[PDB]
């Protein structure tokens, strides 16, 4: 990712 | 039990499975070709059964106490001999009671769950052993009957309520830890396999298990507590509700869990979980309690300060490259939570709590406290944009100075938070705070900085441009380029990687505004080009999204070139996307140019897209391993394991939806592929079962491929396949959201091959599968409480109406008689709002083509109710139905539609406000439909009140009858309101009637004429004069 974004959610 | 020869001749093949290929594969084919058939199953099923329980050789014992779990589900156990199923369980039972090591007595407890079932007979041995094990002084005799009464949940049905509570009591009570997780375990694994009419015959016991866990810290046994967290998040997402009662004190108790900093990472991140699941699964729960907003908020900010721990200065962290530290394990997880509730609860509930702490953290003298408070931000911001969108200036007042933090991770920190915005706030943020945003942005990116911190600078510049108009970053533009320059002349590569897309992203948002800087940036990329793979990739990008931007005579200048480059470079794994959307980039910028370049670029796209279903048929054990790969997921089909390979099938999708796209920028230049995309790819990707997106990929792309060969027989016969195949796809597709694309791929293939493309079988293979996809969203949806607090149905039904319109109109009428035998089906529809409507929408489009009679009678009582419905798409189905009446069965209907007429000029009069425009819209075109229908027939205020509801700028179609009516009110000084009326509907774009009023106008001197466009502004007046 070339931008700003949030970590994926670590659920299930 | 076994005749003495069978033994060895056994014994002797179980031994040979642990060794060498020959000893060994001989014994396998023995196993499965020789023993494992009807006349040798149960001696061999006897067997292992006493290998299990009786050898003294461990590994002979585990092996056939597995192996007997297996054959005895393939079997089945049901159709085993009574005398031998009896034997089978009293030595299975014999051997659980005697002394065997752990994972033997592990491994009896799964063998003795395959014989207990429904219709086998009773075992009430089992029962009476499992009690007297729960109360052995031998651990190992405790867990296992928990573990049976897992696998086996029923089991606690069976024994007595009185004998059952206490167990689960002792159970999570037990000095032994593995007794707990065990207890755990089968207490929830009671709630998930039974019917809910059954739980609250355990659920009293939560309590007892909620107060056992103080226990947990008390020993120090934290691993132990995070294994009945993760046991705990499960029966949250089953039963949030039994949680109710105690809800503070699970919430303070997760609190003093992360709180204590000196507990693994396990625990606290575990009993985040459980904190953050109650917002995914009990949401009206969580917002009626302050405490859980305010302990999950502060919980998640004390742990995204837990960075560059014993580092204060950041040298590691200053010294990496932008990828993130996953020792950060506690921070990570902070984050993802915090947005996950963020995204549940919404702004109205957290903002407060959330800003009560940031206000304070900003200003504390530790970094990590105004470091966590801008990464809390990021997290928030999306979840609770419904309120924050509206306090962006105070947002920047905080965020913005700290740009200028003596720390850098603090100022890594406020880019973030920047970048995140410039997303969630978009497109608003970027027309009203450009001027704050991007000089503080802009004045990261100098190399005074930070490595790492011009890098984030630059990344966030990419969020800002996504949503900005070129007007708006055509003043910054020269110096947001002279300083990304600087950027790409870094010695560190992740600074000049990220320059390149940073100044490809603005490029594409600056369109033709970029042109003036075309000459000092391409020859700068074509030197990086020609000299490293990600940099050469995003070079390419880099340059043919400027190519897009400044269109195809600039991009002409370099475009031979730069072709030959690519070229060099495909023909030579992150770089082969990179490549291939360029060379899909180029095709944008070219046209019909580049039709000589597809035999360079089609070819290897051909071969990732004909991937097959790569299965691996697997063993249970040998699974879970295999899973750990992120290219791999294992699942269970029809009772085996199956290994697929996911990435491959992945790239497959990409490929075809590559493919997809030359095709429809081609169109008739692509046909020459046409064929084979369609035999090869598209068609049987519709048998992938093992992967949807394969699925769906296959069935977009066949409308598309048809189109392209009509604009250049085959047609024909493809088109009879591909649609025999969707239709077929129908009655088995088990995902529903698959169905829809089917339906709509059916729609817009019927578009292309225009009319009486299908044949009659066809219709009626249609129809079955219409019946079979109405049967099974009815049946879910009859599933939707004690114990909780769908656009997928929606959207498929929203489709099968499309499909049905398209189908009638194909054959022109024709399938109103395969239409008929589903009737019973639509009824029930029509006596819940979603079948309500999907009912309603059908039975518009049967009166489209007076044979309806035969239903007159059954729908239009629940039509007249709908009417005055309290659901606005419920009126508007409605409405448009007593209106299609009039139009095309004018006769058939009288008795209702002039009755309803009243109802029409009531439901017309938030009637002209946009969530129902619609529906006023309908009625009021229905109205007008029926004093067209029975013209001087009516007992006239009628059309005068019909006009009061003009304009129509909403729905098309209805727009379309108002005004073909109004062109068949007169005179007076209504005419002011005739014109605008029709100006009204072709300004908003939703409509001869022209003619009409031209024909009024003229009626009127120069003066009187002129005067009506006087409230007209510029601009709409220009569409006048080119309309009259």
């Amino acid at each position: 990712s070339a931008k700003i974004s949030k970590p994926l959610h670590i659920k299930t | 039990a076994l005749p003495e020869e069978v033994n060895r001749t056994l014994l002797q093949i179980v031994q040979a499975f642990a060794s060498d290929n020959q000893i060994r594969s001989v014994a396998e084919k023995a196993l499965s070709e020789e023993w494992i058939t009807e006349n040798n199953i149960e001696y061999l099923l006897t067997f292992l059964a006493e290998q299990a329980a009786f050898s003294q050789d461990t590994t002979v014992a585990a092996l056939s106490a597995v192996l007997f779990r297996k054959l005895a589900l393939k079997a089945p156990i049901t159709h085993i001999r009574k005398e031998v199923l009896a034997q089978i369980r009293s030595s299975l039972l014999k051997g659980f009671l005697s002394e065997r090591a752990d994972s033997i007595r592990h491994k009896l407890s799964d063998a003795i769950a395959e014989c207990v079932q429904d219709d086998l007979p009773a075992w009430p041995e089992l029962l009476q052993a499992l009690i007297e094990s729960l109360k052995s002084g031998n651990p190992n005799f405790r867990e296992s009957s928990f573990r049976i009464l897992t696998t086996v949940p029923y089991l606690i049905t069976a024994v007595d309520i009185n004998s059952i509570l206490p167990i689960f009591q002792s159970g999570f009570t037990d000095a032994s830890d593995n007794v707990k997780i065990a207890a755990v375990t089968a207490f929830v694994g009671y709630f998930k396999q039974l019917p809910k009419s059954e739980w609250s015959k355990l659920g009293i016991l939560l309590p007892s298990l909620l107060n056992s866990l103080p226990r947990f810290l008390d020993d120090g046994k934290d691993d132990a507590l995070a294994s009945v967290f993760e046991s705990l998040i499960e029966l949250v997402e089953l039963a949030p509700k039994l949680f109710k009662d105690m809800f503070d004190q699970i919430i303070q108790f997760t609190d003093m869990v992360i709180k204590n900093k000196d507990l693994e990472p396990p625990a606290r991140t575990t009993a985040l979980e459980l904190l953050t699941v109650f917002s995914e699964n009990a949401p009206q729960m969580c917002k009626s309690n302050q405490n859980y907003g305010q302990t999950l908020v502060m919980v998640t900010l004390i742990m995204m300060t837990e960075v560059s721990i014993d580092d204060d200065d950041a040298a590691e962290w200053i010294e990496s490259d932008d990828t993130d530290d996953e020792e950060e394990v506690t921070y990570d997880h902070a984050r993802q939570a915090l947005d996950r509730v963020a995204l549940k609860l919404g702004g109205e509930y957290l903002a407060a709590p959330l800003f009560q702490y940031l206000q304070q953290m900003i200003t504390s003298t530790e970094w990590r406290e105004r470091f966590a408070a801008m990464m809390a931000l990021s997290s928030a911001a999306e979840g609770c944009a419904d309120v924050l969108i509206g306090e962006i200036p105070k947002i920047l007042d905080m965020v913005i100075p700290l740009i200028n933090d003596p720390h850098p991770r603090v100022q890594y920190g406020c880019c973030n938070v920047l970048g995140q915005i410039s997303t969630d706030f978009s497109p608003f943020i970027q027309r009203t705070a450009h001027d704050r945003i991007l000089p503080a942005l802009i004045s990261k990116l100098t190399s005074e900085c930070t490595s790492r911190v011009q890098t984030h600078a630059a990344a966030a510049l990419v969020n800002f441009s996504e949503f900005a108009s070129k007007d708006i970053l055509e003043p910054y533009l020269d110096s947001l380029l002279t300083n990304l320059l600087v950027l790409l002349q870094s010695n560190k590569l992740y600074v000049q990687e990220q320059a390149l897309t940073t100044i490809a992203f603005i490029a594409e948002a600056a369109k033709n505004k970029f042109i003036k800087y075309y000459d000092t940036l391409m020859p700068l990329l074509l030197n990086v080009l020609k000299v490293n793979s990600v940099l050469k990739g995003k070079c390419m990008e880099c340059a043919t999204l400027i190519g897009f931007a400044v269109g195809k005579e600039k991009f002409h200048e370099h475009s031979q070139e730069l072709i030959s480059i690519l070229v060099a470079l495909q023909n030579s794994d992150a770089l082969r996307s990179y490549l291939e959307q360029s060379w899909s980039r180029i095709c944008r910028i070219l046209g019909d140019d580049f039709v000589p370049l597809l035999p360079i670029v089609i070819p290897p796209l051909l071969i990732t897209a004909k991937a097959t279903q790569d299965v691996g048929l697997i063993e249970e054990e040998e699974a879970a391993n295999f899973q750990q790969y992120p290219d791999w997921d294992v699942v269970q089909v029809q009772g085996k394991h199956i290994a697929i390979h996911t990435s491959v099938l992945d790239d497959k999708v990409s490929a075809m939806e590559l493919l997809q796209s030359y095709a429809t920028l081609l169109r008739g230049q692509f046909a020459v592929y046409v064929k084979e995309v369609m035999e090869e790819i598209a068609l049987p990707s519709l048998d992938f079962y093992l992967h949807d997106g394969v699925r769906a990929a296959g069935a977009t792309l066949i409308p598309i491929l048809l189109s392209c060969l009509l604009a250049a027989e085959e047609l024909v016969l493809l088109w009879h396949k591909a649609s025999s195949k969707l239709i077929g796809g129908l009655m088995s597709e088990p995902m529903p959201e698959i169905t829809q694309v089917y339906h709509n791929s059916l729609v817009n293939g019927i578009k292309v091959m225009g009319d009486n493309c299908l044949s009659e079988d066809q219709l009626a293979a249609f129809t079955k599968g219409v019946s079979a996809n109405l049967t099974d969203t009815y049946e879910r949806m009859q599933d939707r409480d004690e114990y909780n607090e769908d656009f997928t149905d929606e959207d498929l039904l929203d489709e099968i109406n499309k499909s049905i319109a398209a189908v009638l109109k194909t054959t022109n009428g024709h399938y109103l008689k395969n239409l008929e035998n589903i009737w019973p089906m639509i009824n029930t529809f029509l006596l819940e709002p979603i079948l309500v409507i999907f009912a309603l929408v059908v039975i518009g489009d049967l009166i489209q083509y007076e044979q309806t009679a035969s239903m007159k009678n059954a729908f239009i009582p629940k039509v007249t109710e709908c009417l005055i419905s309290p659901d606005a798409r419920i009126r508007q189905a409605a409405s448009y139905i007593i209106g299609v009446c009039a139009q095309y069965a004018p006769s058939t209907y009288a008795d209702v539609c002039i009755p309803t007429l009243d109802t029409l000029v009531q439901i017309v009069d938030g009637s002209k406000l946009e969530e129902n425009r619609s529906s006023t819209e309908n009625a009021s075109a229905a109205i007008a439909k029926i004093l067209y229908a029975y013209n001087s027939n009516i007992p006239d205020t009628y059309t005068a009140n019909w006009f009061k509801t003009l304009p129509t700028i909403t729905d098309k179609e209805a727009a379309s009858f108002n005004y073909q009516f109004l062109s068949q009110v007169c005179a007076q000084s209504n005419i002011s309101a005739v014109v605008d009326s029709v100006i009204q509907a072709l300004n908003e774009r939703s409509l001869t009637v022209i003619s009409s009023v031209k024909k009024l106008l003229g009626f009127l001197p120069s003066s009187d004429a002129m005067a009506i466009f006087n409230r007209y502004p510029a601009d709409i007046m220009e569409k006048v004069h080119k309309w009259f």
